[PDB]
This record gives structure tokens, sequence and C-alpha cells, in this order.
């Protein structure tokens, strides 16, 4: 319950990939694998991430 | 190169639900359907994330409502339960039928559960679901995950 | 008269010399590396923006229908009854026809809620036409990340390699796009 | 065995199982000992009815259907299917959205002869950099990805208002990068035909067109251009910003194969020095300086003013196209590339009519082989750009 | 109305029309079709050597087929010819054109073309054939009040 | 009488010897002679009637149709 | 020139079958109902088909032999076979190779 | 190759619609029977070979003479054009290179002072690499090897 | 009939075979048809530019084992790479007769699998390639990328992979052959191949 929830704001921190400093938006939440869509562009995209490469924000 | 026997079948009549292991490269794998449909299976191969919701689309009606390109309307199209109507569409002395999901990624767990929980429970129904990976063709049992 | 003769002549070493030449840069075409994204241990990552497969949200969809009216055949199948207890729209079994969808993400811009974004998935090839039709469950699940297989070294194709790489073959630990971004100039000037 | 031996001409089909690149079209050619006497060309073989289907259309959701004619350079079909409501309803676009859509449609036409120079030199004995120029068509493939969403068609970037989208956040770094790769290729390319006098015996007066009569029979593009004609719409019609750049049209004088292919060859080296005077002279610069910009400077300071915008008022899908007519154009890959729109203040258009580039060059094909050898008919139809699914559309 | 080439040119015993003006600029000419290969000649002695864009429409799905001729004066550089748009509008019981194919013959496949979607039958150039649809079907596709069979092939996919 | 949205089906005999049926076969298929072809827009003495069927739709005149 | 209609569940062949061989005949016209078996056929049911294809092939007397007509007369029968495969007289295969639905997927009858 | 192989023995026959069914098989045949008989000239080593066969190399030729009936018969033998266009263009093309073949294995033969493979190689098997005959026909081993191809 | 378009129950048929030696044989068989599967080099439209991204050298199309073929008759296999009209389809019906019988079918793009894009509104556009073939793979995208190309030729080894060699005789095309005498007026060649030389390119 204290765990990554679905419906806030992230920001990529897995340094070695596509998508870094990357904010998004966490929208579903299955068996660790978080997938996060991002605004960023015309088209929203959802890209899939796991918990060891993500971290929320304290400023939005 | 690998001559394989039946023990396929074996891991296959005593786990009920084995996930298998193939190379992502091809066909290494349908070596073992021909094995498990020559002892008189009838596979049924079909892929996974075209299924949604396991417990309506294998045993429940399931309304399909196909699409209309802007001409036709809704249309609702009720195709019956997959795994009963093709259990009951069988030769009644055949060995039983088999779901040969060709992926198994793109899954979730409560799905692998509950495909090897339903294999459990009606009689003769085997899952083959085909999670990848491996180097050489290995399978496990659905028991863990 | 042997001007004819000696041209001839001519015109033969001429041609033997440009076989020569470029049987000598043919044969420095194999020592270069080969560009092959060798795909089932190599898939390809896409881009930040690729339009792939279509991921649906059945909780953050409002059932109107501007996801039909802005696809080019009208293709999702958005069926709703009014429930006059609250009012509101209450849609049920949302699904898109993939063998149908031509992936344009029309569907995703004019979405007022956020519904419909889109995914790196496309590897979907399937044996039966009519398990192409993705129901809202079927398409509300995590897609396929291409760099969390533990069989695949994936490779960024042109766009993502660092301002001189034209291959992303030789990459040695994961170097970024291209340069800076727009949390670096604010923080220059 | 049922096959007699007649005097008299016989017919080849060359039907449309095509083994090769060359779309589908029947060339049933006479050709009595070598000479091609006749030859008639069947066309339709991909007519999909676009037509028909842009009057049930609305321009927002007719966008994806508009990669379809011209399917190696998809882009420029968008580049007139966005500029004919654009002009009926006189809605303006951002100088950023204008140089955007400059460099993405000379990326289309360095890709769309790249296409065509594959398939011209495969067929005309070559057969070597037919493997090495689908890479660099795969560096542009990359560049379309990042930006448009899909690689060479499936792109919804062009809008009513603009561009969809702007550039990624090394875009314009990668896309200097390939130009400075791009550079020597196509004088590698000129020096493979021109300093090889096989392939240049292949190509020399082989299609005789003059340059009255490429007038007359409605050629245009590098058809027209390699007869003596300097008709470049870019330049005729004062498009899309295409004159704040310093590039020269390239023509030659005698029409032939050899004349196509370097008028080709030189669009190829004009169209990356447009791109390289559009990547200095964008508003803004590339992306992440722009948003940078934009971003420590308030909310103010010109940089959130119109021309430095990627998309001119992103507009409802029910725009209506308004009541009026005109005629639209590009020069594409292969020239003239129009769309007579005849809207009628209705969500779609009453008549979207789609004149081809390459539909009136396929027409000058029987009287291209009038003189010709059997083993010239593919030079010849190489040396259109022939793309069937405008041909057909 | 106006027109540059109708106060310009058509003053030669030749009696056209105006229709206006397009959103490009265009000046329209509507043409009866009994002196077509009469005023186009007059346009081709003047200086419009390039037709681009035979187009035809249907204005209308009970009204009058048009058969229009998109003219320009293509010169060897830029800056903007005069470039006119004739139309010839033709009853729907008896589409018949005169072919300008003598004079531009880049409506050799453009006629074709439109004969094909429309069913305007030109007189004069050589092939009248179906360029699209098969040599052998029965219909106009391009019109509005076309009724498309059901062929097993055009219906939906099952 | 007809409006936008009202299901016509084509009555055969007026569409017989018409100037509507110069753009077509005269051999007409039965997804006209059933109630659903709908009526998506009007613009004087003709309509715009969409068939079920996934091909384009037909501009016919009023008299042409009856509701179902 | 052989005169055909050449899609899935019929093929027309405006001429007659010799050996392997079909040579093109004017006046008569072969009918291969179901030349890759997705469908069962059941004798009753090809009787119908047989039946329907005869009074097609009838009532399309007059018109010209073009592949337009042709291509016509194996649509109205790709439409009476669908019809029977949707009645319930015919079946799909399940021993074929392919098992693609190509007239629409096994549905129950109302809900 | 070995796939390549197995899967051409599990394909079908097709026989083109009129085709004459004995000269369509034999074509194959006829094209690659002599291709095979001509193994027995080649030596691996001084008696590493099948037969010695002192008309050994005009035996080859002769032999090799044979394929443009096979590519006729193949050209002949379906009932479509383009194969019999194909066929004679490919008969034509096989008897332009005969000839010069014959001359160049002739220089040899001169020099060899005789026509047996064994005998070939045992008159440039004496001072290893300095009597091998590219040396002494130069232009003799360019027009065998593009005679060859 | 309370299923609408039903599957219909076979007659008990099993192999059954306890042999191992066969076995390996059908292994060896499925292998090596598995990995030559030699593509009918066919275009028609969009989908095969895709398709001749695979042949190049970015994406390799040989090291699955397929070379693409000229003629059908030794092409194994047939990606229907783009739209199929209806003047196009009794061509690609007669492309696909003409191969032999261990022949696959890959439905590529949405023109092929249900004519995508074209199945509203177009009047001459086939509404999926299996109203034509029996397709083995079907494989989404509009111009599906190469990887998603070679994702199908992945599932369709693994369909190949599965045949067993004492099943063919679902190779078959069982004939029915009901012949009917017609009343039908024949018309003549209107396409001859008379361009040029036709009496009325000369003179108005
Ligand atoms: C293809 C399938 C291959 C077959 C299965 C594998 C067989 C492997 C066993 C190789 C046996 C050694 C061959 C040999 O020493 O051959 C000897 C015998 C007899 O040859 C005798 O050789 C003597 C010496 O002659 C030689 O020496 C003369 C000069 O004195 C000549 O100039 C000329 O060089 C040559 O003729 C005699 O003169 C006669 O020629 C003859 O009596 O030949 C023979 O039976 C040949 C029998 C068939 C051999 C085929 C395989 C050989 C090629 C692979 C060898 C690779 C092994 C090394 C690998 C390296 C590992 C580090
Ligand atoms: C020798 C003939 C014996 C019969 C062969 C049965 C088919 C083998 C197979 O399917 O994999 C095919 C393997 C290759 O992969 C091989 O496949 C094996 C099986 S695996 O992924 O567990 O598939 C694997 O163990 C092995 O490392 C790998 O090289 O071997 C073959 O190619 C067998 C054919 C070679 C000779 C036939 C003539
Ligand atoms: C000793 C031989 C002496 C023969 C000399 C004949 C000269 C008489 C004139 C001969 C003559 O005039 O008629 C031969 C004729 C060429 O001359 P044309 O008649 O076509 O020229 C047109 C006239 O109007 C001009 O004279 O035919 C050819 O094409 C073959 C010769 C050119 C072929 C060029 C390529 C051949 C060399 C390529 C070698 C490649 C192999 C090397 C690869 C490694
Ligand atoms: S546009 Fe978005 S919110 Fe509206 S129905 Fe479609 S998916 Fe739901
Ligand atoms: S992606 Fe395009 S085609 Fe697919 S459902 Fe959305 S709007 Fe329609
Ligand atoms: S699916 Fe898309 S890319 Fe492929 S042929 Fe059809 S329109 Fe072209």
């Amino acid at each position: 319950i204290m765990t990554i929830l679905p419906g806030m704001t992230v920001k990529v921190t897995n340094p070695n990939d596509t998508y870094y400093q990357f904010q998004g938006i966490v929208q579903r939440i299955t068996d660790g694998k978080v997938a996060v869509l991002f605004e960023g562009g015309n088209w929203d995209k959802l890209v899939t991430f796991q918990a060891s490469e993500l971290e929320p924000v304290v400023v939005t | 190169g690998l001559l394989a026997g039946y023990q396929f079948v074996k891991d296959l009549e005593s786990a009920g639900a084995l996930a298998l292991f193939v190379p992502p490269e091809g066909g290494f794998e349908g070596r073992y359907q021909r094995r498990l449909r020559s002892k008189g299976y009838t596979t049924l191969p079909m892929s996974a994330p075209g299924l949604g919701d396991l417990a309506a689309y294998l045993t429940q009606e399931h309304g399909i409502r196909p699409a209309h390109t802007g001409k036709e309307d809704i249309r609702v199209y009720f195709q019956p339960p997959l795994v009963t109507y093709h259990l009951e569409n069988l030769p009644p002395n055949a060995k039983g039928l088999v779901l040969w999901l060709i992926d198994g990624k793109r899954l979730s767990k409560q799905e692998f559960a509950y495909l090897a929980q339903l294999t459990q429970t009606l009689p003769k129904f085997k899952v083959v679901v085909e999670v990848g990976g491996d180097r050489v063709v290995r399978w496990e049992p659905l028991a863990d995950w | 008269f042997l001007n004819q003769i000696t041209n001839y002549a001519k015109e033969a070493v001429q041609s033997a010399k440009y076989i020569g030449q470029g049987l000598s840069v043919t044969f420095d075409h194999m020592r270069r590396r080969p560009i092959t994204v060798q795909y089932p241990y190599e898939k390809l990552i896409p881009s930040e923006r690729f339009r792939g497969r279509i991921h649906f949200e059945f909780d953050k969809c409002i059932a109107c229908e501007v996801c039909v009216r802005v696809c080019p055949i009208n293709l999702p199948v958005v069926d709703w009854v009014f429930n006059k207890e609250l009012k509101k729209k209450e849609l049920k079994h949302y699904s898109i026809d993939f063998g149908v969808c031509i992936f344009c993400a029309n569907c995703v811009e004019y979405c007022p809620t956020n519904c419909l974004s889109v995914t790196e998935e496309y590897e979907l090839a399937t044996y039966d036409r009519h398990e192409l039709n993705y129901d809202s469950v079927a398409m509300g699940r995590i897609p396929y990340k291409v760099t969390q297989d533990p069989m695949v070294t994936p490779i960024r194709e042109f766009a993502y390699l660092p301002a001189g790489v034209m291959s992303g073959h030789d990459l040695p630990a994961g170097a970024q796009r291209a340069g800076e971004r727009p949390e670096a100039i604010a923080n220059t000037a | 065995p049922k096959i007699e031996t007649r005097t008299e001409p016989m017919v080849i089909n060359m039907g449309p199982h095509h083994p090769s690149m060359h779309g589908v079209l029947r060339l049933m050619v006479t050709l009595d000992g070598e000479d091609v006497i006749d030859c008639e060309p069947v066309i339709g073989y991909l007519h999909r009815g676009m037509e028909k289907i842009a009057e049930n259309r609305t321009n927002i959701m007719f966008i994806p259907y508009v990669s379809r004619w011209d399917y190696a350079a998809g882009m420029f079909n968008e580049a007139v299917t966005v500029n004919a409501p654009e002009k009926l309803a006189g809605i303006p676009v951002p100088k950023r959205a204008s140089y955007i859509r400059v460099i993405m449609l000379e990326l289309n036409r360095i890709a769309n002869h790249l296409l065509w120079l594959g398939p011209f030199l495969a067929d005309v004995g070559a057969q070597t950099p037919f493997f090495y120029i689908f890479r660099e068509r795969e560096y542009i493939y990359d560049l379309f990805e990042a930006a448009t969403g899909m690689r060479f068609i499936n792109n919804n970037y062009f809008r009513i208002g603009g561009v969809a989208a702007d550039l990624t956040y090394g875009w314009v770094t990668k896309c200097r990068d390939f130009c400075d790769y791009f550079l020597p290729k196509v004088d590698e390319y000129e020096r493979l035909i021109t300093n090889n006098p096989i392939f240049v015996r292949r190509l020399q007066g082989v299609g005789k067109i003059s340059r009255e009569e490429a007038i007359n029979w409605g050629l245009s593009g590098p058809m027209l251009r390699a007869s003596g004609v300097k008709w470049d719409l870019r330049k005729v019609d004062h498009y899309e910003c295409y004159d704040d750049f310093d590039w020269d049209v390239p023509v030659a004088t005698e029409g032939d194969c050899l004349a196509r292919y370097i008028v080709r060859i030189q669009e190829m080296r004009e169209s990356v020095k447009i791109i390289r005077q559009a990547l200095d002279g964008l508003p803004g610069g590339p992306y992440e300086n722009l948003e940078a910009k934009r971003m420590l400077e308030g909310a103010k300071s010109e940089w959130n003013g119109f021309d430095y915008q990627y998309i001119g008022k992103k507009l409802s899908p029910t725009f209506k196209i308004p009541k009026g007519e005109h005629y639209v154009r590009v020069e594409s890959g292969k020239g003239e590339l129009g769309i007579y729109l005849i809207g009628d203040d209705n969500v779609f258009p009453w008549r979207w009519k789609i004149r081809p580039p390459d539909f009136n060059n396929l027409q000058v094909l029987p009287q291209l082989l009038k003189g010709m050898k059997v083993a010239d008919i593919v030079a010849i139809l190489g040396s259109i750009d022939v793309i069937m699914g405008s041909v057909d559309r | 109305e106006a027109g540059p080439v109708g106060r310009l040119l058509q003053s030669q015993n030749l009696s056209v029309e105006s229709l206006g003006r397009d959103a490009s600029g265009v000046e329209m000419i509507k043409v009866d079709r009994d002196r077509l290969l009469a005023v186009c000649q007059t346009l081709y002695a003047d200086g419009f050597n390039y037709l681009r864009c035979q187009a035809a429409y249907d204005s209308g799905p009970g009204q009058d087929l048009v058969s229009t001729y998109h003219l320009i004066k293509l010169s060897d550089n830029a800056d903007r010819p005069p470039e006119v748009r004739i139309k010839v509008f033709v009853p729907r019981d008896d589409p018949r054109v005169p072919s300008v194919y003598w004079i531009w013959k880049t409506a050799d496949w453009q006629e074709r073309e439109s004969y094909d979607m429309f069913g305007i039958v030109y007189e004069g150039h050589p092939n009248l054939k179906r360029i699209l649809m098969p040599e052998d079907w029965v219909g106009w596709p391009l019109r509005k009040d076309y009724i498309t069979p059901d062929f097993y092939e055009l219906q939906e996919a099952y | 009488a007809i409006k936008k949205g009202d299901l016509v089906k084509v009555v055969a005999e007026k569409l017989a010897n018409s100037l509507e049926a110069l753009a077509s076969d005269h051999r007409y298929p039965p997804y006209l002679f059933e109630g659903r072809g709908e009526v998506v827009d009007i613009r004087g003495d003709y309509a715009q009637i969409k068939f079920p069927v996934p091909t384009p739709t037909v501009w016919l005149r009023l008299d042409q149709l009856e509701v179902a | 020139m052989l005169l055909k209609s050449t899609t899935r569940h019929v093929h027309i062949y405006a001429g007659h079958v010799v050996d392997g061989e079909v040579h093109p005949d004017t006046e008569t016209l072969t009918l291969n109902v179901d030349p890759d078996n997705e469908l069962e056929w059941n004798e009753a049911a090809l009787a119908k088909v047989e039946a329907k294809f005869r009074e097609l092939v009838a009532n399309a007397a007059g018109e010209d032999l073009t592949e337009y007509n042709l291509r016509r007369i194996g649509s109205d029968l790709e439409h009476f076979i669908r019809s029977l495969l949707m009645q319930g007289e015919i079946g799909y295969n399940l021993n074929s190779r392919v098992r693609n639905y190509s007239l629409g997927i096994p549905r129950v009858n109302h809900s | 190759p070995l796939a390549d192989g197995l899967k051409l023995i599990f394909k079908e026959d097709v026989l083109p619609a009129n085709s004459d069914r004995w000269l369509f098989t034999l074509g194959p045949a006829v094209v690659v029977i002599p291709v095979f008989l001509s193994y027995i000239i080649v030596p691996f080593g001084q008696n590493l070979l099948i037969s010695n066969l002192a008309m050994g190399v005009f035996l080859w030729i002769a032999l090799s003479s044979i394929a443009p009936i096979g590519l006729l018969m193949a050209g002949y033998a379906s009932n479509n054009k383009y194969s019999l266009l194909g066929g004679l263009r490919a008969a034509a093309q096989s008897i332009s290179y005969e000839i010069p073949l014959a001359l160049a294995v002739l220089a040899v033969a001169m020099m060899s002072n005789g026509l047996g493979t064994v005998e070939i190689v045992e008159q440039q098997s004496q001072y290893g690499i300095l009597s091998w005959n590219v040396w002494r026909q130069p232009i003799g081993f360019l027009v065998f090897w593009i005679a060859a191809l | 009939p309370a299923i609408l378009n039903p599957i219909a129950r076979p007659e008990v048929p099993q192999e059954l075979a306890e042999n191992i030696i066969l076995t390996s044989l059908n292994d060896v068989y499925d292998w090596a048809r598995l990995s030559s599967l030699w593509p009918l080099m066919y275009g028609t439209a969009c989908c095969f530019i895709e398709f001749a991204a695979m042949i190049g050298s970015r994406f390799d199309f040989d090291r699955f084992g397929l070379v693409p073929r000229n003629s059908p008759r030794q092409a194994d296999l047939i990606i229907t790479s783009g739209t199929i009209t209806m003047k196009m389809a009794p061509a690609l019906v007669r492309l696909y007769e003409q191969m032999p019988s261990p022949k696959y079918v890959i439905a590529m793009g949405a023109c092929t699998i249900t004519g995508g894009m074209f199945s509203s509104d177009s009047y001459s556009a086939v509404r999926g390639v299996d109203k034509l073939i029996p397709v083995d793979v079907y494989l989404p995208g509009c111009p599906p990328r190469p990887e998603a190309i070679m994702d199908a030729i992945v599932k369709l080894r693994k369909k190949i992979a599965n045949e067993h060699i004492n099943e063919r005789g679902n190779l078959a095309q069982t004939h029915r052959l009901f012949t009917a005498k017609h009343k039908m007026k024949p018309v003549p060649p209107i396409l001859t191949g008379q361009y040029l030389n036709a009496p009325s390119r000369q003179a108005p």
C-alpha cells in the first residue's frame, strides 16, 4: 500500500537507456513491471519499466 | 542433434500445465507439439495476447463485437467458450485437448496461475504456455508462477 | 592501319584494370563489420515515438466517441448503455481490431482523458486473424519491453547514437542520445 | 510443347508479377526481332480508390491515407493533402513548421531518389550497391522514426496548422551527421555510372524525348528537367519558404536515361544543401535549445511567438473544408504531385482529384519504347521512377 | 465579369463564359463543348503549352458532369505563369466531350481516367478504355450515384 | 418524410430507368432492398445513404427511397 | 485467354477440365467448390450448392462472357456457401493446416 | 545447403500444362550427368584419381559440350515461352565459350605433350612453382578462366 | 442450430507414431522445410518496401535461411506484401496455385489481413487475402517494420515444425467438378497489345 501507486508523476534514473531524464505518468501496475505514460510529443507513449530503475519526484 | 523421445508428453501428463522455454529464432519446439499430437492429443495453437480475461474467453461465453468500419452497427458476436467447445466437439476416446499458447510473455502471473488451476480442475485439458527465452527448449511446471 | 587493333587491346586492358580495381575494392568490403541487426537476439529499440500496439485504460474512459470519429476507418468498437441511476455514459467492452488497424494513433492524440496511449510493441503476429480483436482487457496489458528481455542485446537505431556514431553496434556502455537536454541550458545561461 | 515458331512479331507479357521492385503493371510489348514495335501498359492493379475514399474522409483522417501514392517519399503526399485545405481556409503556418516541412520534404526527396537508385543500378547491371543504398535509406528511416513516429510512409506529421510535433532532442545533430556521411556517397553514385563506359553506352540515347515533346506529354520532375526545362515547382511557385535558401535546379539537354540519372543525382546533391541551409536557419535552432530558451526566459521574449511554434492553432477534427476550389501542387521526387480540391463547406471534400507525378510520366513509356531493344525496356521503365501506388491510387 | 484571358484572348469569335476565379487566383472559364477544340487551340497558339490535371467531377448527384482542363504557360523559369482553368459542363444522360489529345497529348491517359471514373466519352483520342478499373467492369465508380455491387471480395472480413 | 438517420430501402422500379441507373449496373445488389441503409446527408432532392456493406455510400434521389 | 473467377471456396473456370488442364470452352463453365477444404461438404449441402449454381448460371443467360459476370456468379455462390455455413448445414474442417475462419468465427445463435 | 537440398526433395511436381513429361525430366539429367562424369579427369595427387584417361581434358571438353542439349531440352519441354527463349539463349551462350575453352586447353596440351591430367600436372610438378603453366600461359589462363566462368 | 458457423467433429484421426525413428525423420523433414523457406519475390504495394528492407543488410533476410525466388515454382513461401485489388486477385490466386504443395502464406500488413484502411469505402480492394488464399500467419502493422516480418517468419517456423509427415493429404485439392452449360455471349479480347499500331493514334 506504500509501494509505487498508479496516478502520480515519475522520472527515470536508469542512465544507460534511451529513455533517460524523462518525466512520465504511471498508468498500470502488474507484477512489479511499471508502465508509465509519456506526455512528451503529440502521440502519448507507454513505455514499461521496473521499480529498480524508477523514483518519484517531489517538485510536481 | 537432440533426438528427443516422448518424455514431453509424460511431463505434460504429470504437471498438467508446463511453461516452455523456446529459443526465439523459430521452430525448435514444434517437434514437441508434433510428439504431443502423435500420442492422441489435439493441440489448439493460438496466440495468448489476443485472448483477454481467460476466465471469460476460455470457459465462458464472450461477446466478440467485431469491427464495424463505420458501416455496420456494434453487432455483438457471442463466441462459444473455447476450451469446452473444442472439448465437446472432440472424439470421446481422445487423449484430451491442449492449448498451445505461443506468447507466454506479455501476460501476468495471475493468468499463469489461472491457467495452471484450470488444467488441474477440468480433467482433459493441458496448456503449454511458451514464456520463451532459453537457449535450448526446456520446460518447467507452472507451479511457482 | 593498326589504329583499331591497339585501341582494341587498350580497351581490353582498361577493362582488365577496371575489373582488378573493382575486385580489390570489393575485397575491402569483407573486412567491414556487418551492420546486420540480428533480430531474435538483437531486437532493435523503437524510438520514443513509434506508434506500435495501442494501449487502453478501462477506467480512464468517459465513453465518448472521439477515438472513433478521428480514426480513419472508424475502427474502435466502443459501446455503452446510459445508466439513469448515475446519468453518465458507462462504457462496456471497448475493443480494437488490430488486423484492421493502420497504427496512426489518431485516436491517441484526440483522446480528451489521455486514455489511449501507444506502445513500443510490434510483434503482433497471429495464426488466427480473429485473435487480432483485442478487447479492453487484452489491450490493457503491459507491453513487451525490449530492454527487459534476457535474450536480447537491444540496439539504438540512428537517432539515439551520440553525435558521431552511425551504427549502434560498437556502443560500449549505453551512451546517450546526442548530448544535452533542456535542463542544461537553463543551468548554463 | 505447343510453342510454334512464326515469322510474325511475337508478344512479351511482362505481367503484374514482377520478380523485382517494379510495381504491378503489365508491359505487353511485341518486339519482332529485338525492336520494340508496340507497347500497351496495363495499369490499375493497385487501384484502391483514394479519390472516392477521400470524399467520405475528414482531412484529419485522410492524412493516414496519403502516404500510399508515392510510398517511398510518403510525406510529399501529405505535403499536398495538408496544403489543400490550408489554402482554401487561408490558415497560416509558422516559420518553424515551414522549415520542418522543408527538412522533411528534402529528406523524403533523398529517400525517394535512393529507392529509385537501387533498382535502377540493379536493372542497368551494376547490382553491387543495391545492398549499400538501403543502408542510407535506413538512416533516413531512423530519422523519420524519431520525429514522425513511423518510418518512410505512415506519418501523421503534417497538419493544417503546420506539423504535428516538433523535433526530438537529438534530431538536428544526427541529421547533420547523416548529411556529412551522405555528401561523398552521391559523388560515388555519379562516378559509378559516368566513369564507366559500358553503363553510359547502356544509357545514351535510350529514350529520346524532346524538350517540347516533354511539355506536350505533360512530363514533370526529373523527366522534364532532363529534357531541358528549368521547371521546379519550389522555384516557380514560391512554396513553403523554399526561397530562403540558395540552390540551383539541375537540368540536362539530352533527355535520355543518363540525363535523368544526372538530374536525380544532382537533385540529391542540391536537396542536401537545402537541408544544411534549413538546419542553420531553423527558427530557434534545435528543439532542446528552443525549449530551454522558452523555459528559462519566462513565458515571453519571442520564443513563444507564432513563427517559433510547431503548430499554428492545432485544429478540431471537425474542421470544415470551406466552399471554393483550387489546385495545389508540390515538386515531389517525380515532380507535380497535385491535388484538385472542390470542397463545399462540408467536413468532407466534394471532389479530391489526385494528379500523380508518374501517372503522367508512364504514358510516355510507349513513346519512349519506339526504336529500342528488349533489354533497354527495364532501363527506360527504370528511368521514369514509377511507383504504382501513385499511378493507380 | 472579368478575366485576363477572356477580355484579352477570347474576343476572336469564341464566345466563352467566366466563372470567376479560384482560391489560388486561377481564372476559371466555362466552355460549351461544341467549340472546345476551337477555344483550346487559340490557347495553344497563345502560350498555354502545358496541360496539367485534366480532371472531372460530378457537380451534384443528378446535375451535369464537368470535365476540367487546367492549362499553364510553362516557360523556362520561375514566377507564376498565367495558369488558366477551363470547365466543360456535359449532361449526364449523354456525357461526351471532343478530346484535346491532338492539342496536348497529356490527356491520353487522363481522359482515360476520367472516362473510367465517370463515363465521359472522349471523341477523337485513340484508346477509350478503362485504365484503372478492370476493362470489363460495368459502371462508373466516381459518380455520386454509383451502386457498387456486393462482390464477395468487397464484403467485410467476416 | 426522409430525414438524417432514417433506415431507408431503395424502390427498384423507381430506380430502374432513371439517370441514377446510368452510373451503375442494372443488376442491383440486394443490400439496397433491405431496410438497413441509413441516410447520412440530404442536399436537396437527393440523399446520401450508407449501407451496412463496407463499400462507398450512394447518393440517390429522395423519391427512390422509402422509410422501412 | 481463359475466363475464370478464382476466389476461395469457388473456382469458375469458363471451360472444361481434361486431365489436369482446363481448356477454354465458350458455351460451358466448370465449378470447383472449396478447392482448399476449409469446409466439410456433406452431399446434401453439396447438391444444394450445385443446384444454386445451376440456377445462377441459368439466370445469367444473355449477358457477356466477361470476367465481371463470372465474378458475379462466383460471389453469389460465395454468399450462398456462407449462408449454408451460417445455417449450420456446413461445418468447418478442423483437419486443415490453416484454420483461420475465413467466413466468420463460430458463435452461438442468440446469446 | 543441406536443408536447401532436402527441402527440394520434399517438394512436389508441377508439369507446366502441356509439358513433354519425358524431355522435361531428362533435361536436368542430360545437363548434369556429363558434368558429374567429368570427375574422372581430376586428380588430387599422383594416382589419386579414378582413371588417367589418355584423352583426359579433351574428353572433359567433349562431355561439357553435351550441356546445350539438356539446355534446349529444358527450354523446349516446357509449354511456355520465355523458357524456350531462355533455353535458346542459354544454349547460344554455352556454345560461344566451348571453343576458347578448347584453345586454352590446347595450349596446355601443347606444353604438356598429352591430354591426361596426371601428365599435365607432372610437367608442372618439377620445380614446384616456377614450372606452373600460369607463368608460361599468362593469357591462356585468362582465356580459360573467363571461358569457364 | 445453436452454433452459427460451426466446427465439425473429425473421424477420430490419429497417426499414433509410436516409432522413434520415423519421428526423428519427421523432425529432419520439418527442420529442412523450416530452415529453407524460400519466398516468392512478390510485391504489389507499400509493404513490399519493408519486405525489401528485410533483404538488405541492416536486417538480414538470409539468416533464417530464406532467399527470394523469381519463379513461384521454386518458391516455398509467399508473403503477400500489399493490397490485393479486384484486378490483382486472380493473378495472385494463379501465382499461389503455381507453387509446390508444401506452401505457406503470410498476410503481411493490414491490407491483406482485412484490407485495413480500404475496408470501408473502397470498391476495388479485396478485404483480406484469406478471401482468396489459405493463410498461415497474419501480420499486423500498416507498414510492419522488418522485425515484425521476421517475427511472423518465426511464428511461421513454429507452425512448420508441427506438421506431420503422415498428415500429408491435407495438401490436396479435393475436386467437386460441377459442369453447367451456359448461354452467355462471347466478347472479343478487348486488351490485345496494340497501342501505337492501332489505327487511331495516327490521325483524328
Ligand atoms: S476518445 Fe478516449 S475517452 Fe473517448 S471513448 Fe475513445 S478512448 Fe475513451
Ligand atoms: S491508430 Fe489510427 S487506425 Fe488504429 S484505431 Fe487509432 S485512429 Fe483508428
Ligand atoms: S497495409 Fe499499409 S503499407 Fe501495407 S500495402 Fe496496405 S496501405 Fe500500404
